[PDB]
Parts: structure tokens; sequence; C-alpha cells
């Protein structure tokens, strides 16, 4: 009753008619069937982060020319769980459709290799580890870069230092629009969690 | 809340900005929800208010 | 074959024979309101705090609520001054819909609980006393409290009611009529009828625009009930 | 001291220390009706029979209420006709001041029975069928049971309802529908919807000045009930 202060915290609760982990199994098994649990299986499924991307003909394009614009959205769950993380580890895996309108006077192929992170067209080599498809055949490009860092982990838009972990370039020979998909590899996982950022709705515009 | 800027003399654009709890932040990837909510209301007080 | 008298809750039926009855082929369980509460009988939904009344006081005061208790009272005119006046158990069952829950039915058994929660400032200081009497306007003038002096006030049942030692009160109104088990419809209730009464004036300081408050609120609720003959009427 | 939390039905406080509660001396017995009839729950209390409806035929007829049963329905104009519609549980709980003794609850997992007392003399013949179709007024129309065929119309759940040999049916019309748990404030439930069909016209001797009457009466009550969020509103 003294003039001063305490803080005896009280958990109180409210509805108490059974044990809540027990019903929620019971009503994932009628209305679900899968349980979600970690998020760390949803950067194992492939989202498509664009629709289309127009590549001129016979150009090595980094994927950092797509990929700086595209992790600002966070269309997909790997630049939408960029914003409540810091750090990453392991490689990103890429699927590549085809959707050209494609010609039988040539032979269209897709190649691709390695630059490290964030070098332009020009400063790399082009012997290295690479994989080859051919569109008439087969739309899908199946493909997988490691994790060959320096360093045990990544932040998130680094400083002045660059060339530090290992990504993907991408040549073709004809100018093919293409859709591209992405998610983590076996071993991609995020860490070090912070508090989210803000969202954004609907953008109607309305005249007054 | 609601960002009104301006376009021509007469049109504007109203972008619709939420804010975004961590449990409302994961809640907008997925469609149907089910959860156990929790609250914490604490009173900023003195010694004296009662 | 002939030997049909079934029952319901209060309810008998007379038949020739059991009238050849399908029902469901297996009553499985479904929607899971059962789960998410127990049910509330109606002994247990009678047993509900209500929000009664909030009574605020300032000093002050201009008016009634601070007339501290007369020494003597000499007569009737200079009746004993009081704050506030609950005539049970006819508060009680109006209130928080209830009696909108106890409609048909005939005869009650209740004992009324009171607590009052009070919440006022360190710098405010006084007592008050929380006396009950039955048939308190019924008997002869005499014997009501509000003509008896201040030692025959507080001789009444009741508890003390200061301010910074009691942020809560526990009293127990017994079920204290002569009939057995009360009338509900063409219902004259009114036996045991509350009442709070200041005995020191509340004190601070004299210089105003300081706002000495110390709202009080009151919680009424039944207990130990028993409800038991079902009719067709009610009063409003 | 410090711990005061104490627990009504739905309902805790929570105060600096147990504000030092004064009660009864010995909480001695009194007037007996706890002796007279036991407490009626609120469980109990809505498995009450209630009489909802009485259907008096004659043959007769000029009206509706013995238009036999189509074998043909072609068109909606010429839908299949009928005695009564009784859409439930809207009907049930608010016939018998149920709905006056439900209000502050929210949800309701209800059973609902039927019971058809009937009463006519020896001279009379005839057959009915007592059927009842979920979202019966909520589905596309092809599918009711007002637009199929006199085989269709019996196909669906039911009991024959012949007078010399069936008095009295039991029909358990269970929790039919997709929600968990009724809804009751801004309530439009009307889940199962019943109906009264007669096969064959009710038979009797043409000569008229005779009074061949049929006379059905229709009880209904819940059960397997569980009622368990409260609130503060509800519908009138």
């Amino acid at each position: 009753i003294n003039i001063g202060n305490k803080t005896n915290e009280n958990v109180i609760s409210f509805f108490d008619s059974t044990d809540a982990e027990t019903q929620n199994h019971n009503a994932l098994m009628k209305g679900c069937g899968e349980f979600i649990v970690n998020l760390r299986t949803l950067l194992r499924t492939f989202r498509t982060i664009t629709d289309n991307w127009i590549l001129q003909a016979n150009t090595k394009t980094p994927i950092t020319d797509l990929t700086n614009t595209t992790d600002a959205q966070g269309r997909d769950y790997m630049s939408y769980l960029s914003y409540l993380y810091r750090f990453y580890r392991g490689g990103r895996r890429y699927k590549f459709f085809n959707t050209t309108p494609l010609k039988q006077s040539q032979t269209c192929y897709i190649r691709s290799f390695l630059i490290p992170r964030n070098y332009s067209a020009d400063e790399i080599n082009v012997d290295g580890p690479s994989h080859i498809t051919y569109p008439v055949i087969n739309p899908v490009h199946e493909v997988e870069v490691p994790f060959y860092s320096q360093y045990r982990k990544i932040p998130i838009a680094s400083t002045s230092d660059k060339g530090y972990d290992s990504s993907l370039m991408y040549f073709s020979n004809t100018a093919t629009t293409q859709i591209v998909a992405r998610a983590g590899n076996d071993d991609f996982t995020f860490g070090w969690m912070i508090g989210p950022p803000q969202l954004q709705g609907e953008s109607r515009s309305v005249a007054p | 809340s609601i960002r009104t800027t301006r376009i021509s003399a007469t049109e504007n654009r109203e972008t619709e900005v939420m804010d975004a709890a961590p449990c409302e932040y994961v809640a907008n990837m997925f469609s149907y929800w089910r959860a156990t909510m929790c609250y914490r209301i604490t009173v900023v007080k003195t010694a004296f208010h009662t | 074959s002939e030997n049909s008298v079934e029952t319901q809750e209060i309810t008998t039926f007379h038949d020739v024979e059991t009238p050849n009855r399908i029902d469901t082929p297996m009553a499985q369980d479904t929607s899971s309101a059962r789960n998410m509460d127990d049910t509330h009988s109606i002994i247990q939904f009678l047993q509900r705090p209500v929000l009664i009344d909030n009574i605020e006081i300032i000093a002050g005061t201009t008016a009634d609520a601070n007339k501290p208790l007369s020494r003597y009272v000499l007569d009737q005119q200079n009746s004993q001054k009081y704050v506030r006046s609950w005539t049970l158990p006819s508060t009680v069952l109006r209130a928080g819909g209830k009696a909108q829950k106890l409609a048909n039915f005939k005869y009650l058994r209740c004992d009324v609980q009171v607590k009052l929660v009070l919440n006022a400032n360190p710098f405010v200081a006084g007592r008050m006393y929380l006396a009950y009497s039955p048939y308190d306007d019924k008997v002869d003038t005499a014997r009501s409290v509000l003509q008896t002096s201040r030692a025959g006030v507080t001789g009444y049942p009741g508890v003390e009611l200061d301010f910074q030692l009691d942020n809560s009160v526990e009293m127990t109104i017994p079920y204290a009529s002569f009939q057995e088990a009360y009338d509900l419809v063409t219902g004259t209730e009114d036996f045991v009828q509350l009442y709070l009464f200041p005995i020191t004036p509340v004190l601070g300081p004299k210089s105003e625009s300081e706002s000495s408050k110390v709202d009080i609120s009151v919680y009424m609720w039944l207990s130990n009930i028993s409800l038991v003959i079902p009719t067709y009427r009610i009063n409003p």
C-alpha cells in the first residue's frame, strides 16, 4: 500500500477449454494436411521473382543486374525474409523458364558460369564450372550456385569490399525473354533476427 | 496510414502504408491463420497515480 | 408396446406405443464449441459480479455526500444523511441482465455479496461505514437506521471503509427474510436494504483547483442460490 | 498480502491486498426451496418440449393441405406442394421463451428433436412423410426437395406418418452445418429446413356434415448442446 512500485508479472488467461497444441493438430488434419513449422523450409520453394526479363542477344549478363532491383520488392520469399534478418549463408538455386518466340533459322542454346559478387561484365574470365541447356529440347535451366566465400556469413548490402562470395553469370546467343525463379539451396539459412520494416498496400489513386 | 502525393492538377495517388508487428509480418505471406494471441498491457505511471 | 411414458426436463408423455422413432445412424461428434468453454449452469450464471454504481466524492463539499453522521437525531426531518440506498435484492436482480435469465422460475434462495473497489490518491483521508438493515423501510419509524444516533448506526452490521488501508471489502449479506424462498412473480421483495454512510467528512487541502476525488464502485453477485419452481409468467 | 487474484464465474480481480472481507458468522441453512426442486441447469432448460404448431386437416379438401405429392415436377411454378415449413433452428430457438434464456451467449452446438403427437378418429385413413433437407433454400434450385419427383422427395431422410399405426414419431435432426458452433448474434442460421408432405390424399366419406379431422401437433426440443462464449449483445 506504500508509495512505490512493483512489477508482479501476471500471465492471466482467457478461454481455457482444452490445451492449445492438441487442437492445432486436429484443426490442420481436417483443413490442411500440411503443417508449416519452420520458415527455413520456405527458402526451398522456387517462387518466381520476375515475369519477363528481355535479355539482349550475345551478352554475358550477371544476375546482379536483376538482383539489385528484385531484392527491394520482397516479392519472393528470399527478399521478403531479407527484412526480418541481417546475415545469410548458402547458395541460391535458380531456374530459368523460356518464353521466347523461337526461330528455326538459328540453334538456340544457353550457358552459365560463375562470377564473384558485384563484378561487371568484362572484368572476369569464362573458363569455370559451367552448365549448358538447349531450349528446343529443354526449356528449363536447372542451376545451383554453391557457397564459395571468404567469410563464414554475409551481411546484406555491404561496404566497398567486393568479390567475397560467388554468384551466377548468364550467357545466351539469342534475345531470349524468360521467367526467373529462385530459392536457397539445401543449406541456405538466415540468422540474427531483428524487427520487421513496413508494408505497402493498394495504390488505387483516386482523383481528389 | 495513407500517403497522398500529386500527379497532375486534379489527380492524386493514395498509397496505403501499414505498420508491421513481427506477428503481422509473417501473416502477410500466408492466407489463412490460427493463433493464440497475447497482449502485455503496461501502465506508465508515477508512484502516486492510482 | 403399452408403456410409453417418457420424461423430459420437467414434462411427461402418455402414448399407446412407442411411436416408431427413428434417429441418427451414429452420433459422431462435430464442431468444437465444447472444447472452447465448459457449459455455464444457471447457478453458475448468477455468480457474476456486475458494475452497479459509480460514486464520486469531492471535498468540497456543497452536496449531501459529505454531511457527516449526526451525533444525535432529534426529529424525523433531520434524519440521518447517507450517500446511496440499495434496496436488495431488487437492485441486483434487475441489473446485469439477470432477470432476463431467471425468467420462468418462481422461488429464489439467494445470498447477496457486496464488494467495493476503491481508488483514491494518497493525499486524501477519511472513513466510511457500509451498513445493511433488513426491513428498513417496512418496520416502524424509530427502528430504522436513519433515525438512530451515530453509535446506533455504527452498531448495525457492516465493515470499516478506510481509504489507505482498505482497497477492497467483502461483505456477505445473508438470506434475511421470514418468507421461505423469495417470490418473483408479482414481486415486492425489498427485504434487506443497504446503506453507505460517511463517518468523518472527507479531508483535503482547502485551496481549490486541486480535484480531491474518491471514486467508489460497487460490485454485487448472488451466492448459495436455489431456483426451484417453474411458471409461465413474470414481472417485466 | 500481495496476491489477491480471485475468480468468479468468468471474471478475475487484481487488488493490492485481500480487502479485509467480513462475512456471515455461521452459514446456517434457511427456507427449503432446495428441498422442493433440484436446480435446472441451462443445458437442462433447453431440453423442454414446446408446442409449436397445430395443424388441422379436413378431407375435404379445397385447400393445399391435401394436394398429394406430384409424380413429376416439370417446372418451378408447379413446385412440390407441402403443409408447413419449419426453418430450423430459427423456429425452435424463438419459441418457448428459449432465446430470452440463452441471451448473452455466442455459439451453440445443438441437435433438434422433433415429435408429432397425432390424434384422429378410426374412420379416417392416409399417410404422410416428414422430410428434412439441409440448406434447402440456400442451394441451387434443382437440388431442393420442392423441385424433385415423388421418388426423390421420399428418398430424403424422414419417417412414415401413418395414422392407425403411429401416434408418435421420434426424429433426431443432427447438427448439420459446415460452420462450427452456430452463431447467435447477427444470426442468419436457418441450416436444416424441415417439411411435411402428404403422400396419399386424406380419405373419408364423400358425404359432408361429418367432420373428418386429423389435428397434428409438433413438439421440438434441443439435445447434446454446448453453449460456450459469453458476449454483451444479442438479436431481438
